[PDB]
RNA sequence: ACUGUGAAGCUCACACGCCAGUGUGGGUGGAGUCGUUGUUGAAAUACCACUCUGAUCGUAUUGGGCCUCUAACCUCGGACCGUAUAUCCGGUUCAGGGACAGUGCCUGGUGGGUAGUUUAACUGGGGCGGUUGCCUCCUAAAAUGUAACGGAGGCGCCCAAAGGUUCCCUCAACCUGGACGGCAAUCAGGUGUUGAGUGUAAGUGCACAAGGGAGCUUGACUGCGAGACGGACAUGUCGAGCAG
RNA sequence: UAUAUAGGCGUCUGGGGGGAACGCGGGGAAGUGAAACAUCUCAGUACCCGUAGGAAGAGAAAACAAAAUGUGAUUCCGUGA
RNA sequence: GCCCGGAUAGCUCAGGGUAGAGCAGGGGAUUGAAAAUCCCCGUGUCCUUGGUUCGAUUCCGAGUCCGGGCACCA
């Protein structure tokens, strides 16, 4: 299917600059920056309910933000992916940030 | 420096209080310290910046 | 996750390849690999999303490097004309260079070629040498202060305890007895009133301990401060006590 | 040299130079002061160039002001200081 | 203050699952002795601390001693 990764501004090199999370929606699981500067979560797919996730994916959003590192230099979300499992692009905005379900 | 000029801040408030000297190869840490806050009003743990 | 808009199995080609085998496409034929697979830090080469390392494709933006062409611009190359006199000047035309060079604005480098200036004081004359601020002692003439390139030293730190408080203790030296052990290590008994020690120079002090040991701890605070010491001035120093 | 132009003839009208001070537009020092000196001052002074007039320059808001229904082109004096 | 580079045996210097190479030093061998050559050794906190990783000389951070260019109006 498909989920919620996103690819975090950060260099996960340097001790300071690591994202971690923490956050539960129902609508407690642990989320650990790559060593590479990415972000994975568990969501579904478009071929789904519309409002139900769209609650669950906002908090989770509001986690990584305020978690952002205090040293990180340039853009913090760069792309969020919610391609299918067959199905090709499907990028979320990176700009909504408040108020997702609507 | 050997020994280099610190400030202690409060814990609550992070209003920076005080100024000493400390010893960085006898105390490689953060001096760790219980000080006055005036802006508390009360006796604050204090840490080094 | 897959297959008849046709799997494997063989064979056809290519690229990588430690030719061990991988990946891509093609054909014959049609009914498959796949979950704990057993070792493993990590399990599936079931598959998916993001992505790293190199390698390669495309569209968009984007910068540099050259070769050309002549029409800007350049020629103290030639020939005519103004012009009777003209190695000036200008114009016409041919021959060459040619978006280079020259010039304007902005910008980095070299720059005694030139210009404006600096290059201390003390001092038994000046130079050479030495010194310049702070702390302690003597000279210093028994209050305070007192000079000389007079006589001796030290400082431009250290300590999170070597600060605060409560409680306890008495050294150095010598004598005597003890396995290595001796003048001197640790043990024991006696004499021992300060001769030891006080982070660091000297002086004044400290055995009532300011010296030795231990338990808790951050007052190495906030708002203030009667009254004084010292002083050309600016500096400097002590302080009971009130509240949090 | 063709269009023509540069140029050449003829004729009218102006210009040139001087002046003590004042005006406008440009260029622009140093001695000196800082108890030295380079920023700074001296000073836009001294001097130099171009120009006028009886005076010159400026002048009729793409202005001040601050919620007041306030002034109302320019120039020059006194305060503001 | 900014940007790069160097530190690895007694000496010089190459290097995510390697500590190595050439000279030195010790014994063995060749040679008639001697020299010149071949064999086998000993030699190492990989500047020092920490972090990522199953695992670091190798990646990252801080610090130490050098070097090069530039910036520096209490
Ligand atoms: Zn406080």
């Amino acid at each position: 299917t498909v989920e919620v990764a996103i690819r975090l501004g950060v260099d996960p090199r340097k001790a300071d600059q690591m994202v971690r999370g923490t956050v539960n929606l129902p609508h407690k699981i642990n989320f650990r920056v790559d060593k590479q500067a990415n972000l994975h979560f568990i969501i579904g797919k478009a071929s789904f309910d519309e409002t139900k996730l769209a609650e669950n994916y906002g908090a989770a959003l509001d986690e990584v933000l305020r978690a952002k590192p205090s040293s990180s230099k340039g853009r913090y979300l760069k792309k969020v992916t919610v391609s299918t499992t067959t199905g090709p692009g499907i990028p979320v905005d990176p700009s909504v940030t408040r108020n997702f379900t609507e | 420096d050997v020994r280099p000029k610190i400030t202690l801040a409060c814990e609550v408030c992070k209003h920076r209080n005080y100024i000493t000297k400390k010893n960085r190869r006898n105390d490689p840490d953060r001096l760790e310290i219980k000080k006055f806050c005036p802006n508390c009003g009360t006796h604050q743990p204090h840490k080094e910046s």
